[PDB]
């Protein structure tokens, strides 16, 4: 039973991850795609820890 | 800075993934199958003859 | 965010909450509904053991509702409420 | 990094019309939160009678 | 062949052990190698090599 909750949680830290390198990508233009992931990475490495 | 070493070695994560998985799949063949953990009070029975 | 926006973005404590909202909601609905239809079909579940998954369902399902619903909402106001007495507190 | 490009264009026509869905929840929210910060004691009551 | 109808086959000591042992393992040696290929394919950074 677990296991099924889990798939809803388990996706929720790579959503708020996965989710901040797109809208960086979209509001500036001239970020690389890999500077994207590291920029993300700081802003989401505390609410994903946490 | 440990998302960032990541980041620039793509293999280096996978590589860690896959072996999660595969002790994964290694442990589910593994483990027993129950319906419920013990919840059963252990019983002990003495019995006399008069 | 909002603390971010507050401590080291420079933002007023009024103004932190609504931009910290407008670029979080999009993160916690995404979660919050991800969450929700995982635990969907525990509730819709008809078979064998189905009286224990559509218990662990309703519970589950209305707290989330609450939780990407009304606490979305609330939250904001906890932080600016208990930020202005801790600012209230410095002076 | 790897994968992720901004090249993407044209998602499908019902993703889009739920997305834009969801960016207008989006301001109904921000204005909804601007409401309740202006009534902080009407709000705070609501919290104590649920 | 012999004693099949009222007889039956029994088994001690290490052939009860054989007998029973349905071991696992085989796939053991496998898996060492694929561990040992993933880890190498980390510190070489190339899958191929």
């Amino acid at each position: 039973f677990a296991l099924v909750l889990a798939i809803g949680i388990v996706v929720d830290d790579a959503i708020i991850v996965v989710e901040n390198i797109d809208r960086i990508l979209h509001e500036d233009s001239n970020i690389s795609v890999k500077d994207a992931a590291i920029k993300a990475m700081n802003e989401v490495s505390s609410p994903v820890i946490s | 800075m440990f998302s960032k070493f990541f980041i620039e070695r793509p293999i280096f994560a996978s590589v860690v993934a896959i072996i999660i998985s595969i002790a994964g799949i290694i442990g589910l063949a593994n483990l027993p199958v129950e319906q419920y953990p013990s919840l059963t009070p252990p019983t002990v029975q003495v019995s006399a003859t008069y | 965010f909002a603390m971010e926006e507050r401590l080291k973005k420079g933002k007023s404590i009024f103004e932190a909450a609504i931009n910290a909202a407008k670029l979080r909601f999009r993160p916690i609905i995404m979660t919050s509904l991800a969450f929700t239809f995982g635990v969907l079909p525990m509730i819709f579940a008809t078979g064998a053991g189905s009286a224990s998954r559509h218990s662990l369902g309703t519970g589950l399902i209305g707290g989330m509702i609450a939780a990407s619903t009304l606490a979305i909402f609330f939250v904001p106001l906890f932080f600016y409420l208990l930020e202005n007495f801790n600012e209230w507190l410095d002076k | 990094a790897l994968f992720l490009t901004r090249n993407e264009s044209k998602p499908f026509y019902f993703i889009q019309k739920f997305n834009d869905f969801f960016d207008w929840s989006t301001s109904v929210f921000s204005s909804g939160v601007a409401y309740i910060l202006k009534r902080t004691i009407r709000f705070v009551l609501v919290f104590c009678i649920m | 062949q012999s004693l099949g109808d009222e007889y039956s086959i029994a088994w001690s000591g290490s052939a009860y052990q054989e007998v029973s042992s349905k071991g696992a393992g085989a796939y053991a040696f496998v898996l060492g190698m694929i561990f040992v290929f993933l880890i190498l394919a980390a510190q070489y950074e190339r899958w191929l090599m």
